[PDB]
């Protein structure tokens, strides 16, 4: 769920 | 002959890429005349994405916040604002290589070229669909936010799709090019998911009129269905209704082999009922969903293999 | 995250591509520096793809024999010979656009980019393998011959393939860029055939190992196997033998995931002997052999997800 | 099996  | 996952010629997408580092972030923009979109989570630090307020952390930046590299270039930042959940940067040069450009928001069911960029450098090249639960089934690395999605009609680049997120089942999240997100996601660091995802019957069905352009029958049979028949047996095996609009859109294809839709829909409800067992269509072993009929028509000779 | 059949960018190829034309045949030429390479069937009509003699057809032609098109410009031939089943067609105009490049001779097993043209016009791009029986499954419709393969090494563009022909099976056959076929294929209308195909055993591994780095361990085993017990079941499944210098290779991805080569050849001899069942790996419902080693490399993380 |  992490921003890339 | 032959039938593959096909993306657009990514050129004109590849002269409008840049970096854009904000602090210690650094991440993809795209720069078009004198703007470069990019993420506006390019503002925060990892204990930020877990509570962010970006109104809050952007009213502490200026323009010399921004660093944007074009190639070995720097471009000099002279304004910037917010919109939704992207930033606009205004620079001092206009990209002489902007191509005739839109940007769309796409629908679930459609697809797109994603070029996948780290460092403002493009890397790779792939196609793939919106699913119904508003994520792509991506291959991004640390570093892609802010690789784009696109289609190309003519000389025009269709922009729809700007790379935010990851989710836990290894799927991808982001926004078009308003920087309003496909699906209930947020960019900010939370316990969200996808939602259950459903089969495009639509794309199913047009692949399998590619599968009869290029010269297989094999899967057709001697019955038709009503609409609602077929979606009784759609619904228990996680495929999208079909409605009379889908039904429409697949005329030209329909007319291109002679197999009338609810005939070819009866032919999908065998397969779904009985499988496929040891056959493939188009060397795939399953029903594939990621060509629309646009893709198809695009790809297939318009003269059908009789 | 994700596993995705992925192509270099394509734009230091699209800007090389331009039209040409001898007679009333129509085909796609490279263009770089004041060359350009193309089939040379374009000399060729119908009648004469059947017994074709090459050095007697174009003796017959001179420069102007031949238009190339570069976008909505003329370029003027100004010198022509042929290079085994190419024309090498010199023009007046050096491509500024020439990028960084190299003709290498790509290995059955090993992958590349196509970028499809017509009339000189690139339309798509999708990345195949060379088949052990020197054949691609490709997707090409009337007018992509001279369309190329290649791979991109930092900013040098390596072309491997130029497309001529289309088997009855449905799969491509053509040439490196010296003009020489990969298999026993010959460019007239004949009865030729692709012969038996194998499954690329290196690439099936390769991907198996990318399965794991991405996190997944589903089908690894308690056993291991010699070399040459794996090829006894190899053979029978149709996969190529495994040799010392493939489990060579595999020593980065074998560092990576702390699985031993012939630890990995047992858990595939036991996917070919039991199946996969309902099961998937890296979303696949089938074993895939379409990337290499380096191929896994390049798109996975470096970090594997333990 | 046709050139193309």
């Amino acid at each position: 769920l992490a921003a890339x | 002959s032959g039938f593959r996952k096909m993306a657009f010629p990514s050129g004109k997408v590849e002269g409008c890429m840049v970096q854009v580092t904000c602090g210690t972030t650094t991440l993809n923009g795209l720069w078009l005349d004198d703007t470069v979109y990019c993420p506006r989570h390019v503002i925060c630090t990892a204990e930020d994405m877990l509570n962010p307020n970006y109104e809050d952390l952007l009213i502490r930046k200026s323009n010399h916040s921004f660093l944007v590299q074009a190639g070995n270039v720097q471009l000099r930042v002279i304004g910037h604002s917010m919109q939704n959940c992207l930033l606009r940067l205004k620079v001092d040069t206009s990209n002489p290589k902007t191509p005739k450009y839109k940007f769309v928001r796409i629908q679930p069911g459609q697809t797109f070229s994603v070029l996948a960029c780290y460092n403002g450098s493009p890397s790779g090249v792939y196609q793939c669909a919106m699913r119904p639960n508003h994520t792509i089934k991506g291959s991004f690395l640390n570093g892609s936010c802010g690789s784009v999605g696109f289609n190309i009609d003519y000389d025009c680049v269709s922009f729809c799709y700007m790379h935010h997120m990851e989710l836990p089942t290894g799927v991808h999240a982001g926004t078009d090019l308003e920087g309003k997100f496909y699906g209930p996601f947020v960019d900010r660091q939370t316990a969200q998911a996808a939602g259950t995802d459903t089969t495009i019957t639509l794309n199913v069905l047009a692949w399998l009129y590619a599968a009869v352009i290029n010269g297989d029958r094999w899967f057709l049979n001697r019955f038709t269905t009503t609409l609602n028949d077929f979606n009784l047996v759609a619904m228990k095996y996680n495929y999208e209704p079909l409605t009379q609009d889908h039904v429409d859109i697949l005329g030209p294809l329909s007319a291109q082999t002679g197999i009338a839709v609810l005939d070819m829909c009866a032919a999908l409800k065998e397969l779904l009922q009985n499988g496929m067992n040891g056959r493939t269509i188009l060397g795939s072993t399953i029903l594939e969903d990621e060509f629309t009929p646009f893709d198809v028509v695009r790809q297939c000779s318009g003269v059908t293999f009789q």
